């Protein structure tokens, strides 16, 4: 007969980091295996459609990475903007909304997320770097046939999609996810999200300032936690490091001999006449094909892993940002209320806003109240006692109310319920009926 | 034709010197050579008008075949993300 | 072979903690601090959640408890009787055993060489030919390792997907009451209980 | 105008079995490929980072 | 959209009118009181 019920609550904001896309690479098969060598290329033709297959595999990967980015971020058909007032009931979104004073119009949190992650591939017109310094190694520096293609959507375009999603969520709740965006005051969006988790709307209104202050504090805490902790963006840096490691190994394999007299194709052609050079070249070709096939096989496996991650990120954006998910721990710890996307290089960061019950007290309970021989069951909530009086309270927040005919329903005789406790159930209407005439 | 990762100045110099390995040449005029982040795009007119992406190129730039002035030609543009919608939010 | 970081005792302790939390506190176990609730009221809430008025449980509480106890006994008997009940985990064990036995078996293959033993090649042949025969054995054995690692990466991806599904099911079926049809068994979902198993 | 309403119910318990992890293995390429043969190891060195 | 009259059955009461931000003044129609005054007269 003991039940614990929270008498307070905490607003908790947590982060979830998901990869969305992988660096798009391209390999010049002829340059890598037989760079500027006609004899080697002619020997390479005896292996069939090698290059014709790797090119398709890497193109499919590149297209898949752009598809993954569009599936995660291109979930909205219109670009939504917030009003210039930017007052939302006391909820401060300045750390997640675009900062107009900075180039690229990233939010402060997005700016930190981009500054923390180091990108080794740095896709751009690499010829701009030219020379005049020791080679960067960014990982072939193009010269060995390995290049990086830029994404279709720039960081600014991803930030604009994130801004549109944020403005839609803030100004219209879930009505924008399902259909046209319908404006709603933010505190009423919160009231309906409270209803989603089984807590009466009035809890928000009496504590609206407390809730707004806890939200703003949680956002500041996230800002400080991400800034302070070095290894915060682990998953995205790990993806970058794996791609960089794969390219470093693939390029370094060019220096291997694989049984040849020399790792340099020009040295073989210079030193030997055709009939011996063909053997040494065939040995190098075999080694180069083994290196490229291994690289592509791992890139396909990593691409499948990234695809699964991107599909999870898109599912989470649909269920956590464009609605209020009821799946436990799907959208962070606590009862899911809502989330906010933030762009990150090669990925997405979700800020999940949830409630954690706090300051629980244990009350005596009872399955039903027995009045005039009838078993009364709660319509919503549970029966509690502070030791002297029985009350009906909502399950997820302590708020005692008088047990009445309108709060309970009647089903059966008191004898069937094992734990039924004798108590008065108050009967509205009858009380005033008396007062009317008596 | 997209020359991936190459500066358009280098392309013009290589073309004038007849140094490029492919022996075909794309018709070059003013405004037909556009520098993208992906590479140098030769044979498409860049326009300020933004449209939905059709044939992706990269780094926000997409090409399509569209009627200009009177005369259908290939153009390149910065992708439109979608229509704008200002929500009449108020207390 | 490396041992797991968490031993069977630690996994059993996590399962025990999950069972104690779910039994004592219901759906609150995974949202915040555990809040005790009498079990019949936890079931009453779960019944209301599926769409059956909470009075049904209390009026039929003994029948429901007896049906639950019978079902659990039937589950233990079903797992005992059917040798194939646990086939997924035996298949994972057998596939890893087969992969390791395959790699060891490949060491006896010649791959075109005159002999499968490096010492026999070095003893019987001059260095010039011996280097070629050794290069053939190295090529074959390196291909065997590359094939093994590729297959392990594919199997690892499959296991990762299965583990992610298991974690999702535990967080949605054990730490709460799911409304997803057939996600947490056939019928209208009331609750679930984890049990540890080797590799799963 | 016909609807079927249940008048009784059954509590059912089913089992779902999922793999979570697989055996963790580690390979020493030199011993596997070159069983303490120095000449084999020296030839193996020409295959780089595999 | 389907407008209904605001009554004591459609709404619930919790707290006073000073704490809620943006609360507005309106009539809430109680069915029981109205029937009492029709029954009486
Ligand atoms: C919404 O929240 C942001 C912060 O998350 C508020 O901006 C903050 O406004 C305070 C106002 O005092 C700034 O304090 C200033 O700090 C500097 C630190 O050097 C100090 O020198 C100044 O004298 C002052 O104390 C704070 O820096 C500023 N933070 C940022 C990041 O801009 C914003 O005002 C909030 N808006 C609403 C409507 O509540
Ligand atoms: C709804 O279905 C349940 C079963 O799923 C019904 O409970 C079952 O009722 C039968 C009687 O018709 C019980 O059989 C009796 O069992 C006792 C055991 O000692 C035996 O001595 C009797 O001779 C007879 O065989 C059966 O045990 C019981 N099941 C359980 C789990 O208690 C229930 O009556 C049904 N209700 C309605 C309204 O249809
Ligand atoms: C249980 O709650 C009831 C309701 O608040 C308490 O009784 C009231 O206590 C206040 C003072 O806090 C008085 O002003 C009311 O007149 C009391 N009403 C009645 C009907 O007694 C009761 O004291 C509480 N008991 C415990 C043990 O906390
Ligand atoms: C709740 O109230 C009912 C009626 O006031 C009690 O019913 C009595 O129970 C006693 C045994 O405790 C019997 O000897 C009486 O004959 C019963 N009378 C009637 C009219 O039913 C019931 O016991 C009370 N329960 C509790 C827990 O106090
Ligand atoms: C809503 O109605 C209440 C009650 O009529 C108003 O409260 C009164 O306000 C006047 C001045 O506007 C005071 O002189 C009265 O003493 C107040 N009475 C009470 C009981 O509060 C309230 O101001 C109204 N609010 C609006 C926005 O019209
Ligand atoms: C709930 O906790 C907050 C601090 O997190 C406190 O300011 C507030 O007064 C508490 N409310 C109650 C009713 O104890
Ligand atoms: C191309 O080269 C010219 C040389 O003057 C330079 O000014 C320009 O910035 C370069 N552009 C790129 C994209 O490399
Ligand atoms: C409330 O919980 C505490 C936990 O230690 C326990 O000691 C106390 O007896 C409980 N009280 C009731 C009334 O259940
Ligand atoms: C776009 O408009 C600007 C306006 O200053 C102009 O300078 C630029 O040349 C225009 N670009 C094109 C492709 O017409
Ligand atoms: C909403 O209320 C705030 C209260 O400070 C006010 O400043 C703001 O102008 C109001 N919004 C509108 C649209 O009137």
């Amino acid at each position: 007969n003991s039940i614990a019920i929270p008498t307070n609550f905490t607003i908790s904001v947590t982060t979830e980091i998901l990869p969305v896309s992988m660096t798009k690479t391209s390999v010049d098969c002829t340059m890598y295996i037989c760079g500027d060598s006609t004899e080697c290329s002619n020997l390479l033709l005896q292996y069939g459609s090698f290059c014709t297959q790797l090119k398709r595999a890497l193109t499919g990967i590149a297209v898949e990475q752009d598809k993954n980015t569009q599936e995660v971020f291109a979930q909205v058909k219109q670009i939504y903007k917030t009003p210039p007032i930017k007052y939302f009931g006391g909820f401060n979104f300045s750390q997640i909304l675009p900062d107009p004073s900075k180039p690229s119009k990233r939010s402060p949190i997005e700016d930190l997320l981009f500054n923390k992650v180091t990108l080794a591939d740095a896709g751009f017109i690499k010829q701009y770097g030219d020379c005049l310094g020791d080679i960067a190694a960014r990982c072939a520096q193009k010269f060995n046939g390995l290049t990086v293609l830029p994404p279709l959507l720039t960081d600014e375009m991803i930030a604009q999609y994130t801004s549109a999603l944020l403005a839609g969520t803030i100004t219209s709740g879930w009505t924008f996810g399902a259909g046209p965006a319908l404006q709603i005051p933010f505190p009423m969006q919160m009231a309906y999200r409270f209803n989603g988790i089984g807590v009466t709307q009035n809890v928000l209104y009496e504590n609206q300032k407390l809730i707004a202050n806890q939200f703003n504090s949680a956002i500041g805490k996230i800002q400080d936690s991400l800034f302070s902790t070095p290894s915060a963006l682990g998953k995205l840096q790990d993806v970058v490091n794996h791609n960089a490691q794969a390219l470093n190994t693939l390029v370094k394999q060019l220096s291997s001999k694989f049984g040849a007299i020399s790792s340099v194709l020009n040295d073989i052609l210079s030193r030997l006449d055709p009939p011996e050079a063909e053997v040494q070249i065939d040995r190098l070709i075999t080694g180069r094909l083994q290196s490229l096939q291994t690289y592509v096989t791992q890139q396909l496996i990593r691409a499948a892993e990234i695809r699964a991650s991107a599909n999870l990120a898109a599912t989470k954006m649909s269920e956590c940002v464009l609605g209020q998910s009821k799946r436990v721990d799907f959208c962070g710890k606590g009862y899911h209320l809502m989330s906010f996307p933030q762009s990150a290089p090669h990925g997405v960061v979700f800020l999940h806003v949830t409630y954690v019950p706090a300051q629980e007290k244990n009350f005596t309970t009872a399955p039903a109240i027995c009045h005039d021989g009838k078993a009364h069951f709660p319509r919503e909530g549970v029966f509690v006692s502070n030791g002297t009086h029985w009350f009906l309270t909502q399950r997820n927040f302590y708020e005692p109310q008088i047990i009445t005919t309108d709060n309970t329903f009647v089903s059966g005789n008191c004898d069937v319920v094992i734990g039924i406790v004798n108590n008065t159930v108050y009967d509205p209407l009858q009380l005033e009926l008396d007062s009317f005439k008596e | 034709v997209l020359y991936q990762g190459v500066n358009c100045t280098e392309v013009s110099v290589a073309i004038h010197a007849d140094q490029l390995t492919p022996t075909w040449r794309v018709y070059s005029t003013g405004s037909n050579v556009f520098q993208t982040r992906a590479g140098c795009l030769i044979g498409a007119e860049y326009v300020n008008n933004s449209y939905e992406c059709d044939i992706p190129i990269g780094a926000g730039i997409c090409a399509s075949y569209q009627t200009q002035t009177k005369s259908q030609s290939i153009i390149a543009y910065t992708m439109s993300l979608g229509a704008e919608n200002s929500v009449a939010y108020s207390n």
